[PDB]
Parts: structure tokens; C-alpha cells; sequence
RNA sequence: GGGCCCUUAGCUUAGUCUGGUUAAAGCGAUCGGCUCAUAACCGAUUGGGCGCUGGUUCGAAUCCGGCAGGGCCCACCA
RNA sequence: CGGGGGGAACCUGGGGAACUGAAACAUCUCAGUACCCAGAGGAGAGGAAAGAGAAAUCGACUCCCUGAGUAGCGGCGAGCG
RNA sequence: CUGGUGUUGGCUCUUGGUCGCGCCUGCGUAGGAUAGGUGGGAGCCUGUGAACCCCCGCCUCCGGGUGGGGGGGAGGCGCCG
RNA sequence: GGGGCCUGACUGCGAGGCCUGCAAGCCGAGCAGGGGCGAAAGCCGGGCCUAGUGAACCGGUGGUCCCGUGUGGAAGGGCCA
């Protein structure tokens, strides 16, 4: 009685996995409280068919994930802050590596999604890297005025 | 009586009473001391699923059950409402 | 422990759980034979029939016997392992029930034993 | 005539499938103490060709076949 | 849009006797007959091979003639076929 | 009335028959000693740490057989007899 | 009645008769095969004689020129006992 579940049980469990229990068990439990359907060739293959969809889907976004790799890694960062000294006039985050890191040909960055951490707030050279799986390493510019 | 997926009904068979040592081993044979006519009736039991809002039950010959679960699920292609589970038993097939 | 050494490494050049051919047993009755003297290979084999039968080796069915050394070339190691088989099957009482060649083994004086098959 | 259970000193369990080994018992009479009887009430006694003809083995109650003994049930009967 | 109810036999399906025969009787016979029931129709059934069976074979089904009281079935009885 | 099955499912407790396999088991005379048969059979054992002592567990014909562990340290064993 | 060898208490038949409703029952010379006793002529196909018994059916064993459902073989029959 193969039969593909979904809320992993003990001794046989893990979502979209088949394994076979008795007629009874299924019958009157597992299907009734949807805890599992019948591993028929219409839902079996429909797995598979959201398997792939899920492989292939997530080897998008760690396959353009990656052209992201081998181009805005070695291409250094090249960022004009106003700084001064030992301690510059404006810090850096997102807000900065990132903000003017778009000016400088086109860099899409996010948020918090790199390496982020305390805004720079301290002139002299840093380095961080993207993130993730298994992400790429970039460098930074504590530029002075 | 009679399976709601197959129409499995009871059949008459006799009832055959033999005797004696089977030719087949010992000897002389067996003799039929009395047959009499009696019917076979299906193992059939109660279902029931809920499909749709409604419940909904099958008196469905045991051997067929599963047939009734492969319905419950080409069932959710249709559209089943209007309170009447009279209709939605109907319905299936 | 139980056992030494010289068969100690004897036990990783034999499978626990396989069937062997009088080529490729004829031939490891030579690295198994570690011994500081000719090693003797012993075709011992289980046999189908009564133990206390007066028509029908020892008092429990269990017939063998020595036919080779372990230095005898792996090809003259392999016309007593025919030989011993045949005759053997050449003794084989009338009412004997049950698969007379019932278990063989081949093993020397010392070093360990391979379940080879009397027919290949 | 189909099978499936079984066969020691009087009775009736043995040991035997795990041979190189001791056959013990209760009942049974006898003999003795017995007491001013008898279950004696103790005691001492007191026996088995281990059905039989044979095989193996230095060895057979025990393991090897070839026959009978009953008590057991199964079943069939033209 | 259809159904319902009727129709002398004929037809198919679902059920299905006993007297009788065996010179008793229980297997067997009568008999899948009588009868009950549902349905079809001017007919109904069947029908284009998961066949037949021994022929380098035939080639849907149905009906008549033969085959044949043969082959067989059988308290190897009565009889059935 | 009753067993086997179907309808009939989860979870543990304890348990039989089997074949795998891995270990142990055997104490009549005498014999160093608790000898399963029968064949191989002159060498393994030990630095995969042997002789020796203690704790410990199992079996026990109360005689021992034997597994684990620390210490320890270069010695045990078979023929022969 | 006694003894010495012996097994014809053979196989394959059986002219011609007794008895007789049927089917059963009884007697039987002689030919072939291979035997026993006897020197031989010969005698022997159980017993001085008349009772000691049971058609068919269905099955069991043992054989054997037989049949063996397309063919080979089996299954199961037949024939003899």
C-alpha cells in the first residue's frame, strides 16, 4: 500500500515520501486527517513533477545566483566616501556599499543580505562576502576628501 | 444484497455432501448423500468518505473498496455543492 | 582472543557468505596456508545421510579426508577436488535421502575454511 | 484387508534417541524382632535370558536391521 | 425530451417444484419442465473468434437436414445424451 | 457452537518453530586435567603484549570451565610421555 | 497303516458327456511344454466320494504384447493375476 505523506511521522516519515503501510492504517487515518494520500500514478508522478519543479526552480537561484558570482567579485568595489582620517563622515552599510556600489555601473545589493554588520564608521580598508550557498567575495573602498 | 461499484449480487450455489474414501486415494470413490440449493451472498460492507462538503456512504462489496477511494479523488474535478449528498453519491459516475 | 595472527589475516582473503569454484579455491589453499610446514588441504563435506543406519565417516554423517599440499601447484590442487568429488558420489548408498553433497568445505591443516561448491 | 499410537525381576514407570559405566523401585512371599495382634507396625532377606534371531564396535536395556505381543486411536467397506 | 399500463401464443432474463420413473428409496429421473417474476418486440435471442480441433483445415450468428441414439455421461441402475 | 480468512488499525510486554550465522556446551575406570565425534596435524602462541596476582560475571557433577578489566612483563604449549 | 524320494495343491487346452428354464454345477480321455516317483508297464492337472459358499457393480494391490485426445512422455484406463 505505497503511500506518499506529508507531517513526517515516526518510523516513516518526511513530506512527498512513499512508503507503504496497510490498507487499513491509510484507509482510515492517514487519508482522513490528511496526514498522506494514495501513492497513485496520478498524484506519484505529480510528485516528481513538483520535484524537479523545485530542484530546477532553486537551480535558478544558485545558477543566476551565480552569474552574480564570476562578475561582481573580482570587478572590485570602487566607493568615493567622504571620509577623513581615522574615522569617516557618513559610515558604511547598504545604505552605502550598496547605494552607490548601484552608481557605479549597475550593482543590484540588498539590505542586510551580504555581510552586513556595524556601518563602517572607521576609515581604512574592508572586505566582506555575498551570501548564500555558496555565495561570492567582494571587496570595499574607504575613500577620503 | 448488491455492490454499489461492481453490481456484485448474491448468487445460488448447492450445497454438495459427499462421503466415502476419494477414488483418488483409497478406493470405491464418494457418494453424494445430499445437495440442497442456498445462495452466496457478497462480502459487502459500509463506506464512508466525506468528499465535497456532505458525507455521503457506499455499500460496496468488500473486494471493491479501493474503487471507492480512486473516486474520491477524480471526485474534486466536478463541482459537488448544493446541500444533498443524495445527489452527490448520484454524482460519482 | 580466539584465534592468532597467521590466520588472523587469513580471514580478509575469504568471503563469510560466498560459493567458490575448484580454480579460485585450488588457488587460495596457497595464501591461507601459512605455515611454517606444508599446510594440508582437507575437503571436508556434510553428507545426506543416517548416522545410525547400518546400510546407509563418523557416527553424524560428516565425511573427509586430505588430498593436496599447500604447495602443490593451484591446477594439480585442481584434479583431487574432481577426483574427491567423484568419488565420493561413487559410494552413494541406495535408500539415501536428501542432497548427499549437503555441505563442502575446503580448508588446510591451519589456515581458514572456504564453502566451495563440488560442481564448478 | 487403510493407516498411527506400542510392547523390563508378579503387576504395572524406568533407564535406551546422549554404547564402551552402576539395572532401581513399590507392590508380592519368606525370614527375623517382634507385642500379650495386626495394616509387617521395623528389619533382613530374597530376582531381570532387559521378546528374539542376527549387524556394527574391544562394547549394546541403550545404536543396526528381519520377523510377533496389546492397550490407541484415524479412516473405508463393492 | 422520455417512462408508467395492456397484449392470444412466441421470446429472453431472475427465481424454480412435486406427483412420476428407478417396479421401495436418498444420488439420479420427471426437469431447468410447471409455475411466479422482470423485460423485449413484431419478433426475441445470438452474432464477427482470447473460436473449433487435427485437416499443407475451417473462418460471425441463427435455423432445417445429417452426423447420432454415435462419442460419452450413469446407485455404469433407471436412464441422460 | 466453532477455527481460518475478509471488513481489520496504531503501540508496546512476553513468548514458540525454524533456517541464516556468532559464540559455548560435553566432567564412567584411569589419565597431570570436565577428552562430543572424525580427519588434518608439527607447529602456533608473544610487541594484535604471553607467565603471575586482584576485582568481576556466567555455567557448575562444588571440580572447576571460562569471559571482561587494571597491573604486569618475555614467557607459555604440543610431540614425546 | 508304515516308509523313501518328492510338489502334477503344474502352465496352455480340452474331444465327448452328465445335470439343466437362464447362469451356475460336475466328470473328462487325449495333444504340446516342462517335470515327480518307478527297473518297467505306468501313475500325478490336490484329498475314498457327496457340504466347507456368493452373479454383476465399485474399488485395492502385482504385473503385462494394449489405448495414451496435435506430437513425445505422463495422467488414467484395458488385459492377466
Amino acid at each position: 500500500m505505497k503511500v506518499i505523506l506529508l507531517e513526517p511521522l515516526e518510523n516513516l516519515g518526511d513530506v512527498g515520501q512513499v512508503v507503504d503501510v496497510k490498507p487499513g492504517y491509510a484507509r482510515n487515518y492517514l487519508l482522513p486527517r490528511g496526514l498522506a494520500v494514495l501513492a497513485t500514478e496520478s498524484n506519484l508522478k505529480a510528485l516528481e513533477a513538483r520535484i524537479r519543479a523545485q530542484a530546477k526552480r532553486l537551480a535558478e537561484r544558485k545558477a543566476e545566483a551565480e552569474r552574480l558570482k564570476e562578475i561582481l567579485e573580482n570587478l572590485t568595489l570602487t566607493i568615493p566616501v567622504r571620509a577623513g582620517e581615522t574615522k569617516i563622515y557618513g559610515s558604511v552599510t547598504a545604505k552605502d556599499i550598496a547605494e552607490a556600489l548601484s552608481r557605479q555601473h549597475g550593482v543590484t545589493i540588498d539590505p542586510k543580505r551580504l555581510a552586513l554588520e556595524k556601518p563602517i564608521k572607521e576609515l581604512g580598508e574592508y572586505v566582506l562576502t555575498y551570501k548564500p550557498h555558496p555565495e561570492v567575495p567582494i571587496q570595499l573602498k574607504v575613500s577620503v576628501v | 444484497k448488491v455492490c454499489e461499484i461492481s453490481g456484485k449480487r448474491p448468487i445460488v450455489a448447492n450445497s454438495i455432501q459427499r462421503r466415502g474414501k476419494a477414488k483418488r486415494e483409497g478406493g470405491v470413490g464418494k457418494k453424494t448423500t445430499g445437495i440442497s440449493k442456498r445462495r452466496q451472498y457478497p462480502n459487502l460492507q459500509k463506506v464512508r468518505v466525506r468528499v465535497a462538503g456532505q458525507e455521503i456512504t457506499f455499500r460496496v462489496a468488500a473486494s471493491h473498496i479501493p474503487k471507492v477511494y480512486e473516486l474520491v479523488e477524480r471526485a474534486k474535478g466536478l463541482r459537488l455543492e448544493g446541500l444533498s449528498p443524495k445527489e452527490i453519491k448520484k454524482e460519482l459516475l | 582472543p580466539k584465534h592468532g595472527k597467521r590466520y588472523r589475516a587469513l580471514l580478509e582473503k575469504v568471503d563469510p557468505n560466498k560459493v567458490y569454484t575448484i580454480d579460485e579455491a585450488a588457488r587460495l589453499v596457497k595464501e591461507l596456508a601459512t605455515a611454517k610446514f606444508d599446510e594440508t588441504v582437507e575437503v571436508h563435506a556434510k553428507l545426506g545421510i543416517d548416522p545410525r543406519r547400518s546400510d546407509q565417516n563418523d557416527k553424524t554423517g560428516a565425511i573427509h579426508a586430505p588430498v593436496g599440499k599447500a604447495s602443490f601447484p593451484p591446477e594439480k590442487l585442481a584434479d583431487n577436488i574432481r577426483a574427491f568429488i567423484r568419488a565420493l558420489e561413487a559410494h552413494k548408498p541406495e535408500g539415501a535421502k536428501g542432497t548427499f553433497l549437503r555441505s563442502v568445505y575446503v580448508t588446510t591443516t591451519m589456515g581458514p575454511s572456504v564453502r566451495i561448491n563440488p560442481h564448478s
